[PDB]
């Protein structure tokens, strides 16, 4: 008769309601992706259309249930993951012209078009094209042409596509009874209503900031590290006191720089630690290699996979017989099903990509044990992080030598480990400044920090101060660069990039130190414990029905995001980098543009 | 998907030891009185299951 029993028995009846809907939709989503035909697709679109239907259906009824009434934490976290509004609350007009910007936007960066000129053919799409020629060449010319046309044809062409989106985000933003768009992106990590442990939404920028703050040395002896070893490829190009170039970060945007380990090699004499030749000289396929990664994660307290994962997953591509992504997607169906569409090769970055999707799912399994509204992690960086800890924990010499795949004589010189902490080094904190200044621009253009103009000018000069990267070329107030990249132009968020590295490191350090375990962590192997897993499937059981903060102190001890445990992580590879950079300039400086 | 198995999900009290109902009438959540028709707090009785 109360507000509380009415709101319990809506939440029992959307959860009941829902599960078969979803459950639909995944399997209609499943066959899509597994066979593509003309009645798949349409399959997917009228299950697509008829949940989005139920969701705006179920969505009045819940906003009628009061939120200052309701003294659960449980049921009110429901209620507002249920009740929100989103693309709702605006008008009709607004909200087509709003969706027709979003479609024209996604489907002029999905196409693509080279268009090379006095040439009337080879204008490709975004399939293998100016990808490896930004990647894998050491050209100037054709690199720097490549990041000119990829700026200038798919740039200042979306410039007031890109304007009128971020006035309608704003404007949806404001009509919610909510701050800017900025603020409503923040509010993903917000938790209230919680005594002790309730997380400020404005704190997160404080903590990122100072967290970046003890990043910048570690970033800064990467940066020279890199430059004095560039200096030696391109003479006349990069100067020791300047910054780098933007088309010669081995990539199209500058965010990963997996592309120059072999041109940063310290030791190029020295072998790697890849076992792909290891397993094809014997009887392995992707079979074998989900049954050690099982074997890997029962090891610590996981618990096996399901009866439909080995006779539902599609582990092997069937090939010109039908059509199949092969994108590794953890798929959660939620009724007790988990499948993973996977063309699990032979090589060694599908052996980690594995053990990533077997983390996803077992938290998945972990959290299914919730509502639906639930039934998802803590954030949005939570649920790739606990596949990639295990991905990064099962690269290791010790556990591929352990399963039979490295020799046991194979000594572990540190030339193999200092390149390997490069390796990571450069594949994961190359991307944490770019991230970072990307985030803030962001917020900056949604509260109202920036003005309509002037945009590029701060964008390149915090890309200088903040990043060490200078453009090439000149740029005027007319052209639009940071809509160049994926997640701008569809509506996707980059915090979460940030937040999964600062918290991998946390989870690695905290399941070494559960396991009793000396040594340095880039060689600590999560296996053979068991009070370490207990702890991980304790934690992983949360998701979204207490906070992340309570999490990260049952799993770690702490109520804040720190950076201390990358500190502790890259000292081997930060001390080895001081000593390098000894005789050289740390550091960058502005007021170098190449013009 | 199945839907010829159903369940009784909502209820106004608790049932005795070897009891069983036939009788499948809405349920009321709330004080508005429930004429034979659903609205905010009228309910179906039997769910199905998939």
């Amino acid at each position: 008769s109360t507000i509380e029993e009415q709101a319990k028995t809506f939440l029992d009846k959307f959860n009941h309601e829902a599960e078969d809907l979803f459950y639909q939709s995944s399997l209609a989503s499943w066959n899509y992706n597994t066979n593509i035909t003309e009645e798949n697709v349409q399959n997917m679109n009228n299950a697509g259309d008829k949940w989005s239907a139920f969701l705006k259906e179920q969505s009045t009824l819940a906003q009628m249930y009061p939120l200052q009434e309701i003294q659960n934490l449980t049921v009110k976290l429901q209620l507002q993951a249920l009740q929100q509004n989103g693309s709702s609350v605006l008008s009709e007009d607004k909200s087509k012209r709003l969706n027709t910007i979003l479609n024209t936007m996604s489907t002029i960066y999905s196409t693509g078009k080279v268009c090379n000129p006095d040439n009337p053919q080879e204008c490709l799409l975004l399939e293998p094209g100016l990808n490896e020629i930004m990647a894998n060449s050491l050209d100037y010319n054709e690199r720097l042409w490549a990041w000119e046309s990829w700026r200038s044809e798919v740039g200042k062409q979306l410039r007031p596509l890109y304007e009128e989106y971020v006035v309608l985000k704003n404007e949806m933003a404001r009509a919610n009874h909510y701050e800017d768009y900025g603020d409503y992106w923040r509010g993903d990590y917000e938790v209230n209503g919680v005594d002790g442990y309730d997380y400020s939404r404005g704190q997160l920028i404080e903590d990122v900031e100072h967290t970046f703050e003890e990043i910048k040395p570690l970033y800064e002896h990467l940066h020279a590290y890199v430059r004095a070893k560039l200096m030696n490829a391109y003479p006349s190009y990069i100067s020791p006191i300047g910054c780098l170039p933007a088309h010669l970060l081995g990539d199209m945007w500058g965010r990963f720089w997996t592309n120059l380990y072999s041109l940063t090699v310290p030791f190029g004499q020295k072998p790697n630690i890849d076992v792909t030749d290891a397993m094809v000289d014997q009887a392995w396929d992707a079979q074998r290699i989900f049954k050690e990664a099982e074997k890997f994660f029962v090891s610590v307290g996981l618990p096996n996979m399901t009866q439909g994962f080995w006779e539902n997953s599609m582990l092997t591509d069937p090939g010109n017989v039908q059509k199949a992504v092969c994108h590794p997607t953890a798929w959660d169906l939620g009724k007790g099903d988990f499948r993973i569409l996977m063309c699990t090769k032979v090589t060694m970055d599908d052996f980690l990509t594995a053990h990533h999707e077997m983390g996803h799912i077992q938290y998945d399994m972990a959290y299914a044990a919730q509502p639906f509204l639930l039934r998802n992690g803590a954030n949005e960086g939570f649920h790739e992080a606990v596949g990639e800890i295990m991905s990064l924990s099962a690269a290791t010499p010790k556990h591929l030598k352990s399963i039979g795949l490295l020799s046991p004589d194979f000594q572990e010189d540190n030339e193999t480990e200092i390149n390997f902490l490069l390796k990571q080094a450069l594949t994961i904190v190359g991307t944490l400044p770019f991230t970072y200044m990307l985030e803030k621009w962001r917020w900056m253009v949604f509260k109202g920090e920036i003005p309509k103009d002037q945009w590029m000018k701060k964008w390149w000069e915090m890309k200088r101060e903040i990043v060490g990267v200078v453009e090439p070329v000149p740029h005027d107030e007319t052209y639009c660069d940071p809509a160049s990249l994926f997640h701008v132009s569809n509506d996707y968020s980059f915090i979460r990039y940030y937040t999964r590295t600062l918290y991998q490191f946390q989870f690695q350090e905290a399941l070494c130190q559960a396991a009793k375990h000396e040594g340095p962590l880039h060689k600590c192997d999560i296996s053979n414990s068991t009070e370490a897993g207990q702890k991980l499937f304790n934690m992983l059981r949360l998701g979204k029905s207490e906070p992340w903060t309570l999490a990260l102190e049952n799993v770690v001890g702490a109520k804040n995001m720190n950076v201390r445990p990358l500190l502790n992580y890259f000292e081997p590879l930060f001390t080895w980098l001081k000593d390098q950079n000894k005789n050289s300039f740390v550091g960058w400086s502005t007021d170098w543009s190449p013009y | 998907g199945n839907y010829n198995y159903l369940y009784r999900l909502f209820r106004k009290s608790n049932l005795k030891p070897f009891e069983r109902d036939i009788s499948t009438e809405i349920y009321q959540a709330g004080s508005t009185p429930c004429n034979g028709v659903e609205g905010f707090n009228c309910y179906f009785p039997l769910q199905s299951y998939g």
